[PDB]
């Protein structure tokens, strides 16, 4: 449990072994659990010394200790990672990546992962120094099983961070250089490797449809669905996020998701005990019901409309908001037959009960959905029956009360409905 | 249509 001053005295000596001991003391000090002294170590000016030690090919232990210490420093605030980067650590770690000693290279992977995880700028800087080539060279083996578990996990997490963050998104050339190894890692059996790969794919699918197309062309959607059916939540969460991001794009990408068999999993996702899983699944359903009428009909065929009715009847308010969005998209883009089927599944009562809330946006969404349903009824000449139904459930009172809402669109919609169909 | 693993991690 050395002091900062003792570590400084040791590192400033002209003895390689004394420097090694002081660097190990620094590592152990920065490895503590309760408030490691990162800021005090930075103020002592020890980062350049560790960076210099990184290059002592003749003394592997000092390389390892300085790498560990710099890793733990770069794991903190953006300012501390900036200190590490300003010390010149990126090229030294990239050089260490090719060390004959495996633990040194693993520590280099770890440090570069932290630096890239800082944000977009440091990610692009790590990429510019040329880390992707040696990193992927570490994984260029016939069978990933020959590599050590921790080594592979750290490599996967570092790559996931190299795929992470937006504004700007990762350079396209780097994504193309990384994607094959990411696909090979997405087929590995270790749960942590799988979760990190799914998070990387999630990051890469968040953005314009061209990035989504990059990912989908690699043919990873079936594996993403398979993992969506996984038992480990750490795997299902990123897989569900990736599938949702994929279906936020073109109708053909959403259709590739559907062909993979994703809908079959949603009965359990829309009833999943974890609120976030339910919310993400309902949002995915909302973006699927905004697609083609063929895709709406595929939502119907899989028996997912009753599950949406259920979510609308009882769920977290945010999941209920996503469900109202899904219903309004369904009604806007659906056939008269599909809107009728939706009514027969019992949407009117829950959708009305949700008009007594205090969120103006959902009130507008619901009134728009009801306008669409009334339009379909007019198409079939059943406007009066729908009116009787919205009455018996106690909705008419809700609409006539919304007529007195501060918002203008709520006022207009409530009135319009009352006067057109209820008078 | 409309629109996590720790970024940084310490050793020990």
């Amino acid at each position: 449990n050395w002091s900062v001053e003792d570590i400084v005295k040791g590192i400033n000596s002209n003895n390689l072994e004394s420097q090694l001991q002081a660097t190990q003391a620094a590592r152990k000090l920065l490895s503590r659990e309760k408030q490691p002294p990162i800021d005090n170590i930075i103020r002592a000016g020890l980062i350049p010394k560790f960076v210099s030690f990184l290059g002592k090919t003749d003394c592997s232990p000092i390389q390892f200790e300085s790498a560990w210490a710099l890793t733990n420093i770069a794991s903190g605030t953006s300012e501390q990672t900036k200190a590490v980067v300003d010390g010149g650590a990126i090229p030294a770690f990239i050089s260490l990546l090719a060390s004959p000693h495996a633990h040194i290279s693993e520590q280099a992977v770890w440090a570069l992962g932290n630096i890239a995880g800082d944000g977009s700028a440091f990610r692009d800087l790590v990429i510019k120094h040329g880390a992707i080539d040696p990193l992927l060279a570490l994984l260029a083996v016939p069978d990933l099983s020959t590599l050590a578990c921790g080594y592979l996990r750290n490599l996967t997490w570092t790559l996931s961070n190299l795929c992470r963050n937006k504004n700007p998104a990762p350079p396209l050339d780097a994504v193309e250089q990384i994607l094959p190894t990411l696909v090979r890692l997405l087929h590995h059996n270790d749960p942590e490797v799988l979760a990190d790969s799914c998070w990387a794919i999630s990051y890469l699918t968040d953005g314009p449809n061209e990035r989504i197309e990059m990912v989908v062309k690699k043919g990873v959607v079936p594996q993403l669905v398979k993992l969506l059916g996984a038992t480990e939540l750490p795997i299902v969460t990123p897989a569900l996020r990736a599938i949702g991001n994929i279906v936020t794009g073109t109708d053909e990408q959403t259709q590739k998701v559907i062909d993979a068999g994703a809908l079959a999993v949603f009965p359990s996702l829309l009833t999943n005990p974890k609120t976030n899983i339910q919310k993400e699944a309902t949002w995915t359903m909302s973006n699927i019901t905004a697609g083609r009428q063929d895709q709406i009909q595929q939502v119907v065929n899989h028996g997912l409309v009753p599950f949406l009715v259920g979510v609308l009847s009882k769920a977290d308010f945010k999941t209920q908001k996503e469900a109202a969005w899904a219903i309004t998209n369904y009604t806007s883009g659906g056939t008269v037959e599909q809107i009728v089927y939706l009514v027969h599944c019992g949407i009117i009562e829950p959708l009305m009960n949700l008009l007594s809330a205090k969120d103006t946006k959902i009130i507008q969404v619901i009134l728009d959905a009801i306008s669409n349903i009334f339009q379909a009824a007019e198409k079939l000449g059943e406007t009066e029956k729908l009116s009787i139904m919205i009455e018996e459930c106690g909705g008419l009172d809700k609409i006539e009360a919304l007529q007195r809402h501060e918002n203008e669109s709520v006022y207009k919609a409530s009135l319009n409905l009352i006067e057109k169909y209820f008078s | 249509k409309r629109t996590a693993t720790p970024p940084k991690k310490k050793k020990d």
